[PDB]
RNA sequence: GGGGAAAAUA
RNA sequence: AGUAGAAACAAGGGUGUAUUUUCCCCUCUUU
């Protein structure tokens, strides 16, 4: 209802009508990236010298309704912007710290759910057992190993198809899930993702992290499973070998 | 005592201490002015290495063209571009024979890619030349301008979206008598700045209508803009690089796809492998050649770089290679894969910005464009530029120099690598017909070539034969660059092998520091870079810890997030202190919040938020990861999706203003495009995740989606009859609106 | 604990003492 | 035939058919039979779907919920998304191929087929192709014969009759124009997609012009290459080739290499952004005064603690510079500092008055006015910018002494590295102890003092330039150290006046004026101070070991410049530490694996193992691991300070010679092809840079000591 | 799927 | 003057390609 009304409003104009009529869905990719003006190089230098300025951040105007303009020490947090279309506002890191130290607090956070793989990494590291270190001439073999274990029963393309089916059922396309494991994973993820309050794109990305398998060419010596490659920096050295057993099974 | 670091090489082998020979802690050399001088030098050098060729006049562009192929054989060791067509064809025939079916499978894969590829694939490129405005603009902008001009000219074959259709559109455009385009025009107004009280020339840029004849459009389409490469290590003098228009990038992309397909099915090609893969390939080749060598046999390795590699590869030989590779294939595939060499054989290099001229008597300076250099008194240039201009004058037309010979600085890296690999594999026992033989690896211009022979004379004969064959095909070996020793040690593209590849940490020094994206992103990039350098480039444990300490210091200074319990002062200090006295768990605060750094060797692979999650306080944890943080964007399902990112993922202030310039009329187009794209993404939820495809207009697809969604919602019962009727009526009026 | 030392080691001309 | 379809079928139908047929790169003027077939199919589908609605009760009605949802004519993506939505909602099986209509009343997909031959063949073909007893298939024929699945013609007899008469009219029109024969005979290959890509017109002639000399057209060349076979072409051409085209391997014996030929000219002068060994710093102990963090207050306190300022005077004038301007700049700085000290609330930063001396020193109004060429055609006195090569300069002895000083051990700590996480793994403890050793040996190196000085100066200059672009800003060179007593000490080296900093390109420069305190008499090595203008600004009462000695205290004043890239890489000068430490660690590891234990303690404490690091009149000298670490750190720091294209080129072209020498020392029988060319390439990079010249002399010494 | 940073060659 | 080096800055439009490898990130938009 609201979206179709917005589309009608956009179609009311002349230039917008021409853009919407003479541009195909494919060319939507071209005009999405269409950019005018200067491009700033050296992000490191720009951040280095900009942060000394008062307001180096841009936020939505909604921030005006919670973040006060000043704190108890009269330090300005955000200022009204003149070079903006009324939808943005300049913001200082003082605002970020003020939100972190007095902002609204809630007991529900999606970080442990979206980034469950990293928390699994943390748990694996915490319960790991450390052995001794042997200073011996290390021989490194450059081979292709897996940095993301992914799903054993699912391949890369199968995992991508499952992700598309789970997150965007109405746009899967001509693809049809074939493996029984694919269907089981799809229905399990559907059940777990019911009534979720996260954006579909971000859910798709976390599913990609949990399912798709990523492999890279690394110099390894010893273990080859994913649980060992992630820790390769700590258990492998040019002259020293460190015995380690991740807490995972 | 006079401290001499170089004398350290007396004890430690050079390779083991090679890291100290790389001065990567200092700023790299940069170009200060126009690249016109370098472009003219490159054009003159390319024409000088092949001047003994045949001169002709193009019947379309009307510019001189040099064809040195089948020219006189080289008489001395100087660089020569007089490649022999029959020799190249024989080399490719032997490549096919040694790897039967390689070309057939490569052609089949390239056909599959060509038939199932999209036009938007050209938007992956960086700044591209634009003939519409005759200047460098992003790839997306260039493609959009080209498509708009073609549509305005009636050549609407690219609406399909397939890239091959866009190439057919380019073919059609190249046949139009006249082309109507939308260039940028400038208006200059003298104004008085209110901050300096000095007169300046404010500039306003707008759109206008221009008409180009067949010749002008053809010259522009073949034009390759030239600039100067900046931040390039290991060169005392700079060199020029080229960026092609949008009419040449599709064919070049297809040719590069075919060349990559061929190179994948080759054990002597250094591409597309890289990093660890290339090192493994080199080690395998060296080990295999050493093992296969008999005990009495003598093996010698040549580390070699080719001289002026880009300037000695003729596009005509690329066309011959393409034609031979695509034998017994559909005519359309041959044509589409051979168009790119056809255009590169008739390419024109745009000189560039021009020059800067100063009149000290009048105290004035000005910037002459490249177009006026052809009609300027020759006394104004200094001596060297006078020679350059006098030598390159015959090739100037509309501010561009015709350059048929040469590959123009790495436009056919994969095809050139294929040619080099063919010359490499021409050295098997069955082809040398002698006791000596040779083999090795090649990437672009660089090569490692191991030669085995019973005695030193055999090695010399093999090296001479390889050098002569390379000269015949057009490859020139740089004698000064190259050197030969006994097998066991060598170098290949900054990978130093001494009985095993040695780590070179100096190359990865620039990656260290603060990326300047945002607090969390910068921290993650830093820790991950330290971990990867530890794994790959032999960064020690203690050195890794010191790198971590230095990165934390630099990050804290950059983001003014110094520790809360510190006497230091800054704008942010008071808020961090107030947070510090408010938190009971002092180890849960992020470094951006002034918390302690808990990172160490153990947990370089864990993000800080996850690393510090357990020790975080409930209230601080909720505030930090609050679903409604205002600093990150929110997506509507006026309910909005809950955010997950920490408040430290804010968006920094980006500026794009141009000194004394206004572009409102041009930026309104981008604003409208963004609004339409956002509305479409609202209609189609998966557009952001994966690129959509379709020939239907945006409005047609969106109204159809709305209609089907309304029907399906009614069928499921989520809406009653009233909203159904309203949605259908609004869609119908949108439909009639569009139609009329 | 480790104090660096150099076998190769007036008034430190770079950083002298001048307080009266 | 395209004209007939345009003039007969509805504009909506013809447009939709054109859109559907163009989606696969098909031309509508040549491929006309497929166009007509698609138009007929779309018309039949529309008539089948149209004029049929569903009442609220749920029963079919003919004149609201449409009975038939159309799927044909939509794009592949749109059609597939509508099909997916219907499949998800109604729960029916997802069709394998794209259907045409969907019936809600019976909830099934229907495929509409229009054929020219007998119906049974088409129905069997379609049933075999779809291979699914879930989607209904309806074949229509121009001859009036229609067949369905299980003879279930859902559409009412009237609608089927209407479609039949429409098809009969279409067939009669086809026959009347004498084109039904081709229309009937072309149906066999309509389902096949044939790509077309023909080179014609301008591109054809361009192709004709891109062939070897003995070819006239592209087709001739294609025919030649297609029939090409290999028979001794390479061998014959090689035989015809002159024997002078060869790669003779000249042995690289121990007597082959020769010393590099350094340039000749006046000695090279200091070019660093600040003094390195001649710098004097006024220090305050344990800063606990008002401010304590603002550079201006620290500079005030540093200047206050020293008594003995006298009238400045020119002692070593800048040969090309207006020395009185430098003197007046120093006097103006002193006056501004006094004026600020007078006021109570001193500001965080200061802007210097744009006086004449600062106007000249900072190069204000020196660039000629920039004007577009369109308005510069009438000027008859235009000349191209000079592009002359750098003036050659000979190697001087001061750079070696500066490097020697940079490698010295300092009493005061210069870097206080931050904390890290608790160590748990044994490797973590080993890393911690090795890091303690490295920090102790590196935090007390003068190279670290230069690192901190340069980092602070570049950071302050960048901040001032970006924040203040029209102001001549005063920036004191402030550093922080920890003496041997562990007490924080704040040092001031002098002042920097930053000029206008309107930087747009990465190569644009900001002029500034640097005034550095020093105790080095400029007349000892005048050639080293060519660009400076040294003043005698005071008399310092140094506390020598024997007692008190009064020595002149000078102020080296000069005008320098730096760019955005230079400042950026100046901020990232701490990375130099790593460049040494990593290497050092590798060395230790490279030995530890041999001895099966960590040799860090043995290398640092006992100094049993030493590497050849210095040259003395006695001969080559060996330094312990700490000395090697300091030497590498100083080398990297000087690379950062004296960076230039010459250094990069020399390193690149000399790594080859170093590797060749290593191969010779490895008894690998090294060989070269144009070794003289390599020597010329290496020597081309030595022009005037003191650091590059020192490196070249170092390489000469290394070659002398390695050939034996 | 896309965008940024680092390196190598051209 | 100074920076710098085959050409420029020292104010009055701000220039950064092709191929490959690795790392990170997930949405910019009006003086
Ligand atoms: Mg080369
Ligand atoms: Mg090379």
């Amino acid at each position: 209802m609201e979206r179709i009304k917005e589309l009608r409003d956009l179609m009311s104009q002349s230039r917008t009508r021409e853009i919407l009529t003479k541009t195909t869905v494919d060319h939507m990719a071209i005009i999405k990236k269409y950019t005018s003006g200067r491009q700033e190089k050296n992000p490191a230098l720009r951040m280095k010298w900009m942060m000394a300025m008062k307001y180096p951040i841009t936020a939505d105007k909604r921030i005006m309704e919670m973040i006060p303009e000043r704190n108890e020490q009269r330090q300005t947090l955000w200022s009204k912007t003149n070079d903006a279309g009324s939808d943005r506002v300049m913001v200082s890191p003082l605002a970020v710290t003020w939100w972190n130290r007095n902002g609204p607090t809630t007991s529900t956070v999606h970080y442990p759910k979206v980034y469950k793989t990293y928390f699994e990494k943390v748990e694996r590291l915490k319960h790991g057992t450390f052995g001794p270190v042997h200073f011996r001439n290390q021989v490194k073999i450059r081979r292709r190993v897996d940095i993301n274990p992914g799903h054993a029963d699912l391949s890369a393309k199968e995992a991508q198809d499952v992700i598309m089916e789970v997150v965007f059922p109405n746009e899967v396309g001509a693809r049809i899930l074939t493996s029984e494991s694919q269907l089981t994973i799809t229905k399990e993820k559907k059940k777990e993702l019911q009534d979720c309050k996260i954006a579909p794109l971000m859910v798709a990305y976390m599913l990609e992290r949990e399912l798709v398998r990523k492999t890279r060419f690394l110099p390894v010596a010893g273990g080859t499973s994913s649980v060992y490659i992630e820790v390769l920096h700590l258990t492998q050295g040019t002259c020293w070998e460190q015995m380690y057993t991740p807490g995972g099974e | 005592m006079d401290v001499n670091p170089t004398l350290l090489f007396l004890k430690v082998p050079v390779q083991n201490a090679i890291s100290t020979t790389f001065p990567y802690t200092g700023d790299p050399p940069y170009s200060h002015g126009t690249g016109t001088g370098y472009t003219m030098d490159t054009v003159n050098r390319t024409h000088k290495y092949s001047e003994k060729g045949k001169w002709t006049t193009n019947t379309e562009t009307g510019a001189p063209q040099l064809n040195p192929i089948d020219g006189p054989l080289p008489e001395d060791n100087e660089p020569s571009g007089y490649a022999q067509t029959d020799c190249v064809l024989e080399a490719m025939a032997f490549l096919e024979e040694s790897h039967p079916g390689i070309f057939e499978n490569s052609c089949l894969e390239t056909m599959e890619i060509v038939q199932q590829t999209r036009v938007d694939k050209l938007t992956q490129g960086r700044q591209t030349y634009d003939w519409t405005l005759n200047r460098n603009q992003p790839a997306a902008t260039a493609l959009a301008n080209t498509i708009e001009v073609f549509r305005s000219n009636g050549l609407t074959a690219n609406e399909s979206g397939r890239l091959i259709d866009f190439l057919k559109d380019v073919m059609d455009s190249m046949d139009k008598e006249e082309m109507e385009i939308t260039t940028h025009f400038q208006r200059k107004r003298r104004v008085r700045d209110n901050m300096t009280k000095k007169m300046v020339t404010q500039r306003t840029i707008g759109k206008k209508k221009q008409r180009l004849n067949k010749r002008s459009y053809l010259i522009r389409a073949l034009t390759l803009n030239t600039m100067t490469k900046d931040a390039e290590r290991g060169k005392l003098k700079r060199r020029a690089i080229a960026t092609p228009g949008m009419q040449i990038r599709g064919f070049v992309y297809f040719v590069e796809a075919l060349a990559r397909s061929i190179c994948e099915k080759l054990e002597q090609s250094g591409l597309p492998v890289g990093g660890n893969e290339k090192k493994a390939k080199l080690a395998n080749v060296v080990r295999k050649m050493m093992t296969n060598s008999q005990d009495t046999e003598l093996s010698f390795t040549i580390t070699g770089d080719n001289t002026k590699w880009n300037e000695n590869q003729n596009p005509r030989m690329f066309l011959a290679m393409i034609t031979y590779i695509t034998r017994n294939q559909p005519e359309w595939f041959r044509n589409v894969l051979s168009i790119a060499p056809i255009m590169f054989s008739n390419k024109m290099a745009r000189l560039g910005k021009g020059y800067m001229f100063e009149s000290k008597s009048m105290k004035l300076r000005t910037q002459v464009p490249a177009e006026m250099l052809a009609n300027i008194d020759l006394k104004y240039f200094n001596k060297s530029t006078r020679e350059k201009i006098e030598k390159i004058r015959p090739l100037l037309i509309d501010g561009t120099a015709s350059l048929s010979p040469g590959m123009m600085m790495g436009m056919f890296n994969m095809l050139s690598t294929v040619l080099g690999v063919s010359i490499l594999n021409l050295g098997q026992k069955k082809y040398t017909k002698t006791t000596y033989w040779w083999d090795g690896l090649q990437s672009s211009d660089d090569f490692a070539l191991i030669v085995n022979a019973p005695n030193h004379e055999g090695i010399q004969a093999g090296v001479d034969r390889f050098y002569r064959t390379c000269k015949l095909v057009g490859i020139n070996m740089s004698k000064k660059k190259s050197y030969i020793n006994r097998t066991g040690t060598f170098e290949f593209t900054s990978f130093f092998y001494r009985y095993g590849f040695v780590a070179n940490f100096s190359m990865e020094l620039p990656s260290f520091g603060v990326s300047g994206i945002n607090e969390s992103a910068d921290m993650s990039v830093g820790v991950t870079v330290i971990k990867n350098n530890m794994i790959n480039n032999d960064l020690g444990p203690a050195t890794a810890q010191m790198a971590l300490q230095l990165f934390i210091k630099d990050y804290r200074y950059t983001y003014r997030c110094h520790r809360g319990d510190t006497q230091i002062q800054t704008r942010r200090a008071f808020e961090l202190g107030k947070l510090w006295e408010q938190t009971r768990s002092k180890a849960g605060l992020l470094v951006s919040d002034g918390g302690p750094n808990l990172y160490n060797i153990r947990n370089l692979h864990i993000p800080e938020v996850c690393l510090k999650w357990e020790l975080m306080d409930e209230d601080y944890q909720g505030r930090l990861c609050n679903p409604m943080n205002p600093f990150v964007s929110h997506k509507e399902i006026s309910m909005e999706y809950d955010a997950v990112a920490t408040t430290h993922s804010w968006i920094p202030k980006r500026n794009r203003s141009i000194l004394n310039t206004s572009q409102r009329g041009i930026l309104e187009d981008e604003q409208m495009y963004q609004k339409c794209c956002n509305l479409f993404e609202k209609f189609f939820p998966s557009s952001s995740y994966r690129r959509p495809v379709g020939i239907s207009s945006m409005v047609e697809a969106m109204v159809s989606r709305a209609r089907i969604d309304a029907r399906i919602d009614f069928e499921s019962g989520r809406i009653k009859k009233e909203e159904f009727a309203e949605i259908m009526k609004i869609c119908s009026t949108i439909e009639e609106l569009r139609r009329q | 604990s480790y104090s660096p030392t150099s076998p190769s080691y007036s008034y430190s001309p770079t950083s002298p003492s001048y307080s009266p | 035939m395209e004209d007939f379809v345009r003039q007969c079928f509805n504009p909506m139908i013809v447009e939709l058919a054109e859109k559907a047929m163009k989606e696969y790169g098909e031309d509508p003027k040549i491929e006309t039979n497929k166009f007509a077939s698609i138009c007929t199919h779309l018309e039949v589908c529309f008539m089948y779907s149209d004029f049929h609605f569903i009442d609220e009760r749920g029963e079919s009605t003919i004149i609201l919920k449409h009975r038939f949802e159309i799927i044909e004519g939509r794009d592949r993506t749109m059609a597939w998304t509508v099909v997916n939505s219907i499949c998800n909602t109604t729960g029916v099986e997802k069709p394998k191929f794209l259907p045409d209509l969907y019936d809600y009343k019976e909830n099934r997909f229907i495929e509409i087929g229009v054929t020219r031959r007998e119906v049974h063949i088409y129905y069997l073909e379609k049933a075999n192709k779809i291979k699914s007893e879930k989607t209904h298939i309806h074949i229509f024929s121009f001859t009036g014969e229609e067949m369905a699945t299980k003879a279930d013609y859902t559409l009412d007899e009237e609608s089927r009759a209407r479609i039949k008469t429409r098809l009969f009219t279409i067939r009669q029109e086809m026959a009347s124009r004498g084109l039904w024969d081709s229309f009937r005979q072309s149906e066999r290959g309509e389902e096949t997609i044939e790509e077309r890509f023909e080179i014609t017109g301008t591109m054809r002639r361009l192709a004709d012009q891109s062939l070897p000399p003995n070819f006239s057209s592209l087709e001739n060349f294609r025919a030649y290459v297609d029939g090409f076979e290999p028979n001794g072409c390479i061998e014959g051409k090689l035989s015809q080739m002159s024997k002078e085209v060869n790669a003779r391997i000249e042995p690289f014996l121990r007597t082959t290499p020769r010393p590099l030929r350094l340039p000749d000219g006046p000695p090279c002068s200091q070019r660093s952004k600040f003094l390195l060994m001649d710098a004097l710093k006024l220090s305050i102990e344990d800063p606990s005064h008002e401010g304590e963090g603002i550079p201006l207050y620290d500079a005030i306190k540093c200047m206050k603690t020293f008594f003995g300022w006298k009238e400045p005077n020119i002692i070593k004038p800048h040969e090309k510079g207006i020395n009185p301007n430098y003197l007046l700049t120093w006097k103006q700085v002193l006056a501004e500092l006094q004026d600020i000290k007078n006021e109570e609330k001193i500001p965080r930063t200061k802007n210097m008055k744009k006086t004449s001396q600062l106007k000249w020193a900072l190069g204000e109004n020196m660039a000629p006015e920039k004007v577009d060429f369109e308005d510069c055609k009438d000027v008859n006195d235009l000349k191209q910018y000079d592009s002359d090569e750098p003036e050659p300069r000979s190697l001087a002895c001061w750079i070696q002494s500066e490097f020697n000083k940079a490698c010295e051990l300092t009493d005061s700590s210069w870097v206080e590295l931050d904390e890290i996480g608790e160590d748990v793994a044994p490797i973590e403890h080993i890393a911690s102890m090795r890091r303690n050793y490295f920090t102790a040996e590196v935090s007390h190196c003068r190279a670290t003092e230069y690192i901190m000085k340069g980092v602070y100066i570049n950071t302050a200059l960048l901040n001032a330039s970006c924040a203040a672009m029209d102001d001549f800003q005063l920036i004191p060179m402030i550093s922080k150290c920890i003496t041997k007593e562990g007490r924080r000490k704040t040092n001031l080296y002098g002042f920097i006046i930053k000029g206008r900093s309107h930087l747009r390109n990465d190569t644009d420069v900001v002029n500034f004026v640097s005034m550095e305190f020093s105790l080095t008499d400029p007349r000892l090595e005048p050639h080293k101070w060519e660009k400076y203008c040294v003043l005698e600004i005071g008399d310092m009462l140094l506390r020598t070991a024997v007692g008190q000695v009064s020595r002149p205290m000078f102020l080296y004043v000069r005008t320098n410049g730096t760019s955005k890239i230079k400042m950026k890489w100046g901020m990232e000068m701490r990375r130099c530490l790593l460049q040494s430490l990593q290497q050092i660690e590798s060395m230790i590891e490279a030995e530890s694996s041999v001895k099966e234990k960590d040799l860090t303690k043995e290398f640092f404490e006992n100094k049993s193992e030493t590497w050849p690091i210095g040259e003395s009149p006695k001969g080559v000298e060996e330094g312990s691991i700490g000395k090697v670490c300091r030497t590498l750190l100083a080398k990297s720091v000087f690379n950062s300070l004296y960076a230039s294209p010459q250094l990069e080129g020399f390193s690149a072209e000399s790594r080859k010679l170093l590797l060749i020498v290593q191969a010779l020392r490895d008894n690998l029988e090294p060989g070269t092809f144009d070794l003289e060319g390599l020597y010329e390439a290496i020597e081309e990079c030595l022009i005037n840079d003191p650091w590059v010249l020192l490196n070249a002399s170092w390489f000469n010494s290394f070659l002398t000591h390695a050939l034996r």
